[PDB]
């Protein structure tokens, strides 16, 4: 129901980051995260989803071996670790929920982190 | 634990109880197979598996031996020789929480029918099209895995169920897992027909100032015929020799 | 998994000759003063017994491949109880039931949960130089357990693992047999105060636990810890420890039990004529005189089959050679 | 993977009445797993229509999908004068849930 | 004799969907041996279900009998005009056969 | 298959009545008889079966000493019998058949008849 991230990174090009969005109670239990790369002024670009109960994230193509995925079972975390800063990858980085049991059959991103934006500085 | 994780417990080298879960008769379900409920589980086995999951209600009989249904093929399936025992029982209490618990899962589709007391933990995405999944959620791929959900105001059919399937082999004469017992009082001076571990005798019971080995059940003295015996409930050798005899 | 057995020097095995040892009893019948003759399967007195010594001192690390015919008598002379355990089974390689015997650091493991044991006959224990603490490091036991039929872990305890310096002060003695799905293991130990023999005397294997696995077994191994004074393909060190391995038979033998319903002595029926003279007398004491003892006769070295006559010879050729069909 | 064009780039003129947002594909939307959202400015999107013509807690009935195979309404019965946020597709037909570029981008 | 509750006493109310009828008894029900009558206004009862979910002829599948231990379901998919006559519950169990006081009871 | 049974019964109170539940071809022979009283407004009672081919009734406490069952092997017909008319006992008698064969274990009523109504009157 609230998914509070973190604020914006003072990373200098070429240092990882770490996101912390912050899942409210059960959301790990029946709805797996979603990241979707926001530059800013263009389109929204899906990372990948963090399944938390079974460890699962799969990436897309053009994210794959540059970010990395993780989430806590304990304190109910999401996290996504930046490789380095590029310089293409500033970025407002958002964090989303997802119907992913077949029953349900949503996939589709119910509710929204504010956003965390990492930049070359603040 | 879960059907998908099938949680499977080895009962080995130790006296079995079936009389305390008999007379307690808190399982709704009592089925037993091969071996039949009514006071016949006071056997010796060499293997007892104990396995628990928890299912709904309205499928706790798929789970029983040449039976089909979701359950059977994708989550533990019981091979159509069990000789053993499907033991359920309400756990509403226990395992419903408000707005649902959600800890248990089953998977409603699986490429193939599972085979006998074979595990599968994948989380590989279904396929249902021509399309690959390639680890996305979407259409014509779906988690294999499902949420129960059961609701603490719901029928009982929708109301957890905690299965323990005991699978026995009975074989008597390997028979690591000692049976349970029955308790016949010593009785002493008197011309007694003994059944002394299967051994049948005539003669009266006395005490023995005869020293067993702790291995060592009956004793044999010269010509090779019992002397001496101790009883395995309270360790006590007592001497046999035979009631009163002759001609007249 | 497999082992690092690298760097081992190639000797012929080594032969031992065993005294008055070997003897179990053999069944759990109380019998007190009286002399009892039992055939069974039995380790002949003044026997053969295959003697493999892994000492640290190349070091000889003894992991072979021995068959299981009927019954092992194993005996294990040690002083920081280098033997770990035993693997019995038919064709090591997941196809086929097996069993597995470990006693690692706390426990004792009796499994028939079939592994990946290509040998499996190493394990690992860790000196630290930091602090005084000899510990198990490392436990290779499967790479996937393809089938189990049994599972068995005894009550936790603690063991010492140090490895002390002088003549071996332990003896353990084992006997395992299968008969009628019944797989038999008995055990007896025994202090001793010697560097290297099969120490002398006589000692009962009382029996310990009967295994019911009921499955064929035609083989065996024997597994032991090196310490470091997984660990893959690697340089190691065995340890001193001996242990000496015997094939049982079926023979006769006459025992003698005490008041106190111990084993106190026994012969042998086939030994040396005087021990067959004291069977067939059941008695340990023999006054003077002439005995008739037993029956001689020679086994015909082979058969002949002569009763056949000069061959005739049934003209088939003429029906299948003919010029016209 | 599915792309996505909206074909009305640029629709905050402080327009009114019915609109006609549009998303097409280059395979058709498989049983209509798309999903329209509401990235208000200086905040993150928010779901606006999933299915075809499904409604979203919270949402008005006002929006609404009439769409099928290649998916393209977004009817609104009345712009308001808040609601000209960028209104975003998605397909999720096993693809990498590829985004569209926005509908009502100033 | 065998005390059995129907729990919704009076579903004659013309319904919809499932109306699942219930049955409860003091000692549960031995070998899951039950049965659903329709009891029809001015007519004598015709077996729905035997056993626990054993279907009888002459009856639609529409009837999905769900019950084990106290013996509890009758669930009619899609509810009938004609079908609202109440159903009896009988157990099977040997002390003295006692059907319920019914279900669907105007 | 057709338990045609009887109509209405003009009994006086303290008079007594036999019922005539008529079993079908092969009704009597593999399926035993039961009898229900169905009070006007109220539930099914069971009174009791009648094993036709062995001659057995047996009843239940309530109605013991009260009704007595027999049927005619010849006719294939089934009767019941009320010692006396008590103001209680007006009711309408049902006859249906039983599975009462130990492999078939159904134990249950298939089918009934239409039904005998006594009452102090018509
Ligand atoms: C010796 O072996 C036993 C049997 O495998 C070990 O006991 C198990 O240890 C694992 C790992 O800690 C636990 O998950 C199990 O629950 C233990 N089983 C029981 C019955 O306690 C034991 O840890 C081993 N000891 C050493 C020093 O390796
Ligand atoms: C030892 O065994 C071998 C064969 O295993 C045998 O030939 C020999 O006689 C035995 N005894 C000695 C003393 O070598
Ligand atoms: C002390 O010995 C133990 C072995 O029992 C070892 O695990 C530990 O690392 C040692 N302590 C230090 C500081 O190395
Ligand atoms: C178990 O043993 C069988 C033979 O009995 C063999 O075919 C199989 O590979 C083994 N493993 C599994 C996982 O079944
Ligand atoms: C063990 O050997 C016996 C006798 O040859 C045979 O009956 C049985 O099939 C064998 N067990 C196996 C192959 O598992
Ligand atoms: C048993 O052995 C003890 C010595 O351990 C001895 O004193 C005793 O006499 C023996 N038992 C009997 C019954 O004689």
């Amino acid at each position: 129901v609230q998914l509070v991230q973190s604020g914006a990174e003072v990373k200098k090009p070429g240092s990882s980051v770490k996101v912390s969005c912050k899942a409210s109670g059960g959301t790990f239990n029946t709805y797996a995260i979603n990241w979707v790369r926001q530059a800013p002024g263009q389109g929204l670009e899906w990372m990948g989803r963090i399944i938390p109960m079974f460890g699962i994230a799969n990436y897309a193509q053009k994210f794959q071996g540059t970010v990395t995925f993780t989430a806590d079972k304990s304190t109910s975390t999401a996290y996504m670790e930046l490789s380095s800063l590029r310089y293409e990858d500033t970025a407002v980085y958002y964090c989303a929920r997802s119907a992913y049991y077949s029953e349900s059959s949503g996939y589709y991103l119910d509710y929204w982190g504010q956003g965390t934006l990492v930049t070359v500085s603040s | 634990a879960s059907v998908y994780a099938w949680n499977r417990k080895r009962i080995s080298n130790c006296v079995a109880d079936y009389s305390v879960l008999y007379n307690s008769a808190s399982f709704s379900t009592f089925k037993c197979y091969g071996v039949s409920p009514t006071k016949l589980n006071d056997l010796c086995f060499t293997n007892v598996y104990a396995d628990s999951f928890v299912i709904r209600g309205d499928e706790v009989r798929q789970i029983a031996p040449g039976q089909t249904g979701k359950i059977a093929d994708y989550n533990y399936k019981l091979p159509d020789d069990f000789t053993g025992c499907v033991i359920a029982w309400n756990s509403n209490n226990l395992d419903s929480k408000v707005g649902g618990n959600y800890n248990y899962l089953y998977r409603l589709f699986r490429k193939s029918n599972l085979k006998p007391f074979e595990r599968d933990i994948s989380t590989e995405i279904y396929q249902a099209g021509s399309t690959p999944c390639n680890g996305v959620e979407g259409f014509n791929c779906y988690f294999p895995l499902q949420s129960y959900g059961f609701q603490p105001t719901n029928g009982v059919g929708y109301q957890p169920y905690r299965v323990v399937v005991l699978s026995f082999e009975l074989l008597h004469a390997p028979a690591t897992v000692c049976g349970p017992k029955k308790s016949t009082n010593l009785v002493k001076n008197k011309c007694v027909n003994f059944n002394f571990n299967g051994l049948t005798g005539t003669g009266v019971l006395t005490e023995s100032n005869k020293k067993f080995l702790p291995f060592q059940q009956f004793g044999r003295d010269i010509a090779d015929t019992t002397d001496a015996v101790r009883d395995p409930q309270t360790l006590e050798i007592l001497d046999i020799t035979p009631c009163s005899f002759g001609g007249v | 998994q497999c082992v690092n057995l690298t760097t081992r020097t190639q000797l012929p095995p080594a032969y031992t000759n065993s005294f008055t040892r070997g003897v179990y009893y053999p069944d759990k019948v109380f019998r007190s003063s009286v002399l009892h003759s039992t055939q069974d399967l039995f380790l002949p007195f003044f026997s053969n017994v295959t003697w493999f010594h892994a000492i640290h001192v190349t070091k000889r690390f003894d992991n072979p491949v021995l068959p299981f015919n009927d019954g092992v008598y194993f005996a294990s002379t040690e002083k920081s109880n280098i033997i770990r355990g035993w693997i019995f089974g038919t064709t090591l390689d997941s196809k086929t039931q097996s069993l597995l015997i470990v006693n690692n650091a706390t426990n004792v493991v009796i499994k028939v949960c079939e592994f990946q044991f290509c040998n499996d006959p190493f394990l690992g224990v860790y000196y630290h130089k930091n602090n005084k603490s000899w510990m198990e490091s490392e436990f290779r036991v499967y790479s996937s357990a393809n089938n189990c039929t049994f599972e068995y872990v005894s009550q936790p305890f603690l063991m010492d693992l140090e490895g002390k310096q002088g003549n071996f002060k332990n003896l353990r003695e084992f006997v395992f047999k299968n008969i009628d799905g019944y797989f038999k293991i008995y055990s007896k130990h025994t202090p001793i105060n010697l560097v290297r023999d099969l120490p002398q005397g006589f000692s009962a294997l009382e029996p310990l636990v009967d295994l019911p696995i009921g499955i064929n077994i035609t083989r065996f191994q024997t597994l032991l810890a090196l310490h470091r004074s997984g660990d893959s393909s690697s340089g190691w060190t065995a340890g001193a420890a001996a242990y000496y391995v015997g094939y049982l038979q079926p023979r006769t033998f006459l025992l003698k039990y005490n008041e106190n319903g111990t084993i106190t002595d026994a012969v042998d029926c086939a030994l040396d004529p005087l021990s067959e003279t004291k069977c067939t007398l059941k008695s340990f004491t023999v006054e003077k005189g002439i005995y008739q003892t037993s029956n001689f006769r020679v086994q015909p070295t082979e058969s002949i089959v002569r009763f056949p006559n000069i061959a005739n010879l049934c003209p088939f050729g003429e029906v299948f050679n003919a010029t016209r069909f | 993977e599915i792309v996505l064009t909206q074909s009305p780039g640029t629709l905050s003129l402080s327009p009114g009445e019915r609109a006609t947002l549009s998303c097409r594909a280059s395979q058709s939307v498989s049983g209509s797993y798309l999903a329209w959202y509401q990235q208000k400015p200086g905040q993150a999107p928010s779901l606006l229509i999933y299915g075809a013509s499904s409604r979203a807690t919270g949402i008005p009935d006002r929006f609404s999908g009439s769409g099928s195979g290649t998916d393209f309404t977004l009817t609104i019965s009345r712009l308001e004068p808040e609601d000209f946020a960028v209104y975003y597709c998605q397909q999720y037909v096993n693809s990498p849930r590829t985004f569209g570029q926005g509908t009502k981008l100033e």
